[PDB]
């Protein structure tokens, strides 16, 4: 577990329809919210990535060796009976781990990209910004609509900001 | 000055498992055991013979009802539970083992024994027992041999037939047991009766045998029935005293065919590759929960009634 | 001033495997294979029959090994080792497809045939290889007929079976196999002999065969045991003239249990829902490594001593 | 794996005894340790689900007569059918084991270092980190103090002018 | 200045699966199904008998081509496709568990049965069909005894096998079914024929099955062969009337080893514990997908060509 | 997935012939170092997998034959069953490679990322990380000074005033 979802993030965003990770900013002029298509989309596909593999089986095919409408000699039809029942007990006890495991996978994937989109951005925002241990970053200088858009963008130079949020962080 | 990361959510959550929680809420999650099936035979696709009342083994010895089914071509044989094997009543060595086999082939060819028999044999009985167009009959394959002359001892024959193809043929005959004394006596003579059957992978000895019996179909008497395979090149020979049963002709069983047993109609309009007793299930899920008896390419049985995979990441509600 | 973070450890670590290093230490650890079971067959909460040296087969023919189980009701049925099924030398066409159905069972009725033979046969025959109270006896659910006059030809009979119940009923009978034609010709007469059974759903027949053969109990003659099932409705008729050994009793299987064959003591103060050869498995382990054949609800078998799952982290203790 | 357990933190503490996870400290006053509860909950509660899904629990008869013949064909069948049950269990019961084992050693290792992660965000530009689990505090903690970092309450901006400027001289 | 951490790359990477993705690019892989196997039976270290053209029951019977077969020791035990186990027509009743048997054997002893027969039985006959050297000879275990005179009643006759030993032995012995009632009247007499065969655990009887007048029909004569194993301390009796085909020795299977049916040739250099039909499989690796048919410690048999497990992290190169 | 390798690490060095793991280079002098301890770690875990893998087995004999027939009935659950027997297999198979190859490139990843961390703490206050993998060092570091950072050596309280003014101004 990477500590983000059902961690330090408090909870979910039901109102980010848009994707699956996304940032809130605000600023001077207003707030905002917008899905970070990249970080969603390596997610959505790792989990397709295991439907394709859960349907990618192909079969032998099977005959009949136990009569639906007639009676079998007791003796080969206990053997059959014992085989068949420890087939089965085979295969539920696959099923269930291969559930159970896919699950926990895929719950600490998704986790972790969370974390990577966390951590992108903060070395990103390098000595303009603060953690703020819920998941914000404190920006010391003025950040634009514009300038907003470069941290998602990936666009954002630190150092063209450098000299002012160092001034404003020291005091 | 802020921006905040954070992930989605949704209101209501699906509810998984994992290695270390039983009640794990997600986002989403799908279905990994099939629990719906098709109500039908899906057989589009496939060259398939509904048997309807006549049962695999009748097909090769005749038995009225499969009149319909004594030859054919086919990829998917169905069996069917009402189905009948014998009209004149009795039953057969191996029939498992010879029903399956009948049940995996891909067709059926008859083939005549070319069987003739001198002028006091009658070869032709008959009985009420099996009906075929409103009248007595007797199993289209097989022949009832009896003594021409009614009390008299049914006369010493020897009938070879000769495989002259390149795959092996199945022949089958009867031995009939008599429910009386009196019966035996005007059927085939008070002589003891001897049966033998031979071939290079075959040799026996059968002896009609008396007895009081329950009637089936309206007899006390029963045929028990026989079996072999007659390799190409070889002969079989039957040398017989009176109580056989004859072949009238033999069967080659072709190719290979998917056997079903099942009491679902059949849909010639939708495609399956996996069946059982309540029809077919088409599915893309590995996993499936109707039967453990399926034939063809299946999802696996498993003693389970949903096992849900996650597709999504924890919900965290607001 | 400084605030450290840590976590706990343990003086003595318990080693486990991974996927990549078959060496890890770990706080704690916990078994997954059950290495010891219980040398008893532990049946409380079971209505259990122990036929001790009675085989399960002499229990629908009625050797006197078996003649406390004749009939009962249990849940778990007890086959021990060297039981008897035969007292009368001989043996039985498909036993144990036969021998698993009456251990698939949860009980037995018997149920009489009513057969009667006429003035001309002898039904008591007894042998010296089955004894009760130390005297020459014969299965109890069986009857061996001979002439009443000696060397003469048993008469052409007729007994029929008739099930009037709701219910398969089981029907077993033998064929006398004699040592030598003097035998033969002093039971059953010099004539040739014939045995044809037929139900609705079953027809055989039979010949007394005589042959030179070891003694078994004494007796160099054998008789063969046969076997069928009669359905609700249905009636089974035997047609002979010498060598029937006929039923007296048929037989009713009744519901389901559990057989099991162990030659552990019972004890009835412990519980459990699986057994093998030597006694019970108790465990809520989900592999056991006592033994490959068992018997009723029982952990999977594993070739493996041990199997341990961490229950704790890596183990760093200060070096 | 996380990095921590067995990690940049050097060993484990014997003495700590009512915890998996928890806090050694040092100020005016002296030192002391406590564990942190939430955490090795998380821990702990994680493993029982484990053993939970490992004791969860098919009727079998037998197949085989102890005590008398079986028909050799019919036998060598049974023989090999059920060996090849018990190869399959077999394997199923080691890779269960060791895939259950690794992922509860890395989940161990990475409940630390969230530990770890939330007192780091907490003390904020107030402390620094030396590499091996340690926060060095730039300014006095006191009993009281330390509590609210185990707490999860100490407010970083009461002491955030006077740290800034004793990291910086 | 600076300092930068980072990985290595190779220029040509592997491609790998795994559970989110297909196509997965490595440094490096190797592969866990053995797909190429040795075209050689590899018996260093096994002391081994390769059987050529002779057939394991052969062994026990004694044909012809089994002569320097009839006893031995092995752990390894070799059968080959097409090898003869009959020299006279006929079958053995419940061969292949015989076969088995014979196959699951670390050696053969072979034990005079001790037979003697008075003078009126004839037991030194042989036969065309069973060469030996360039005469005419029969199955070198076995007996086919006749009236010395011909045409007259083969006497009644005792004969008792009793293993005085500390295991079980195995007998074998055969049924003359004459090609017909001529040659049977001239060979027994023209009594009825009776063969039983009764231990302490055994009983059963025979009756010759005589066939009909044409040779080339599949009612000749033939030999049909039978077994039982009898315990020690246990006797076995024959009473017999004409028919017999009996033993002059019995068989004793001794310890175990290991039975391989293969048309490779055998290669005493190399080591193996597993085998099929092509020769062997030595390998490491868990899988194989060489056949599902295998003896011996082997990889498991899976329908995949390849899967291949990563040895090094995600290739990235420039 | 840990952050770094086909993460915030563009891509990898062919030209590292001399290690999994490492450092690159930038001073006056200046230009590449492999991690022995780092590359060994990883090492160590594929061949533990390798290992387990290449682990050996019961003895099977044959239950039917090559060159003669056996009876159709019992031929055809010898059938069923290998092919049960054979599906299980298959599957079991496929599950193992595809999910230790997710936890081998994860584990390698992971190990990229603790020696990155590991330098990051070294540094303490005289780097700044570029995002790219990259530390900025803010004080002259010749190649004596740049062993002591991969030699794990490097004392960063020596270097600090020099490196805090150069970073603030
Ligand atoms: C199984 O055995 C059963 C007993 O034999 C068979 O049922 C018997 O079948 C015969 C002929 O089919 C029936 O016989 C006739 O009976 C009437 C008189 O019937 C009334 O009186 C009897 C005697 O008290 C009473 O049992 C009946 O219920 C009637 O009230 C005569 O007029 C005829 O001449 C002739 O004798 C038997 O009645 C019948 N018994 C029973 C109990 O039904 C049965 O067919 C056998 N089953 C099979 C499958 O073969
Ligand atoms: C096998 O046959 C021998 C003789 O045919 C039987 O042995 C004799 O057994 C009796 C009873 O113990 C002794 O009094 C004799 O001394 C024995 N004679 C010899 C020479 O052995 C033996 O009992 C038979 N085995 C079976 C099982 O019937
Ligand atoms: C075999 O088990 C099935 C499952 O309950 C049951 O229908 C059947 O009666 C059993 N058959 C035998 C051999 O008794
Ligand atoms: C729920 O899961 C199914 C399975 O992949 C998928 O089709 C669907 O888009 C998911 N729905 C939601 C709520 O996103
Ligand atoms: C089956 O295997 C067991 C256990 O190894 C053995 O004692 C018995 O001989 C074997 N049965 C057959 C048919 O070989
Ligand atoms: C079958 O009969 C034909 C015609 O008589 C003959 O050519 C052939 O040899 C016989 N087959 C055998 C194997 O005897
Ligand atoms: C069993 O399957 C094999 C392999 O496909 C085949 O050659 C043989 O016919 C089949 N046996 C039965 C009983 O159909």
């Amino acid at each position: 577990l990477f500590g983000a979802i059902a961690g330090f993030l408090e909870n979910g965003w039901e109102g980010m329809v848009d994707g699956w990770y996304g940032f809130r900013h605000q600023n001077a002029q207003g707030t905002g919210q917008a899905a970070d298509y990249k970080s969603t989309q390596a997610a959505i596909d790792q989990i397709t990535g295991k439907l394709n593999r859960l349907v990618e089986k192909t079969n032998t095919e099977f005959e009949s060796i136990e009569s639906e409408f007639s009676e079998i000699e007791h003796q080969i039809g206990n053997v059959i009976n014992w085989t068949k029942d420890s087939i089965t007990d085979i295969w539920t006890y696959q099923a269930e781990l291969l559930v159970a495991m896919e699950n926990q996978h895929t719950i600490d994937m998704a986790d972790s990209e969370m974390l990577n989109l966390y951590e992108r951005v903060r070395k990103q925002l390098r000595q303009n910004a603060e953690e703020d241990g819920k998941g914000c970053f404190e920006i010391y200088h003025a950040c634009d609509d514009s300038c907003m858009e470069s941290i998602r963008n990936n666009t954002y130079d630190h150092s063209q900001y450098r000299e002012e949020a160092l001034l404003n962080r020291l005091n | 000055d802020k921006i905040c990361l954070g992930h989605h959510a949704v209101a209501n959550g699906t509810i998984v498992k994992t290695l270390t929680n039983e009640q794990e809420e997600v986002t989403n999650a799908t279905e990994t055991v099939e629990s719906t099936g098709i109500n039908r035979l899906c057989m589009k696709g496939r060259k398939h013979k509904d048997l309807g009342n006549c049962h695999p083994i009748g097909m090769l010895i005749g038995t009225p009802a499969c009149d319909l089914h004594l030859t054919g071509m086919w990829d998917t044989l169905i069996e069917r539970e009402n189905a009948i094997a014998y009209c004149y009543p009795g039953a057969t060595v191996n029939v498992e083992a010879l029903r399956q086999k009948i049940m995996e082939s891909g067709g059926i060819n008859k083939i005549s024994t070319g069987f003739t028999y001198g002028s006091s044999i009658n070869s032709a009985g008959t009985t009420r027992a099996c009906m075929r167009n409103g009248g007595n009959s007797f199993y289209a394959e097989l022949k009832w041999l009896v003594s021409k002359s009614k009390g008299q001892n049914f006369p010493q024959t020897t009938n070879t037939y000769r495989n002259t193809d390149t795959a092996e043929h199945l022949i089958m005959w009867g031995i009939h047991h008599p429910s009386s004394t009196q019966e035996k006596n005007t059927l085939y003579g008070t002589q003891s009766l001897s049966i033998s059957v031979g071939s290079s992978t075959y040799r026996n000895n059968f002896v009609p045998v008396v007895g009081a019996r329950p009637q089936v179909n309206g007899l006390s008497s029963r045929i028990d029935f026989h079996w072999t395979l007659v390799q190409p090149g070889d002969n079989i020979t039957f040398s017989h005293n009176g109580g056989l049963i004859a072949p009238s002709r033999v069967s080659k069983l072709i190719g290979r065919g998917l056997g079903i047993q099942s009491d679902a109609p059949i849909d010639n309009n939708c495609e399956s590759k996996c069946f059982w007793r309540g029809g077919s299930i088409n599915t893309r899920l590995p996993f499936q929960n109707l039967s453990p008896r399926t034939v063809g390419q299946c999802p696996k049985y498993v003693n389970r009634r949903s096992l849900m995979l996650a597709t999504g990441m924890r919900n965290v509600p607001e």
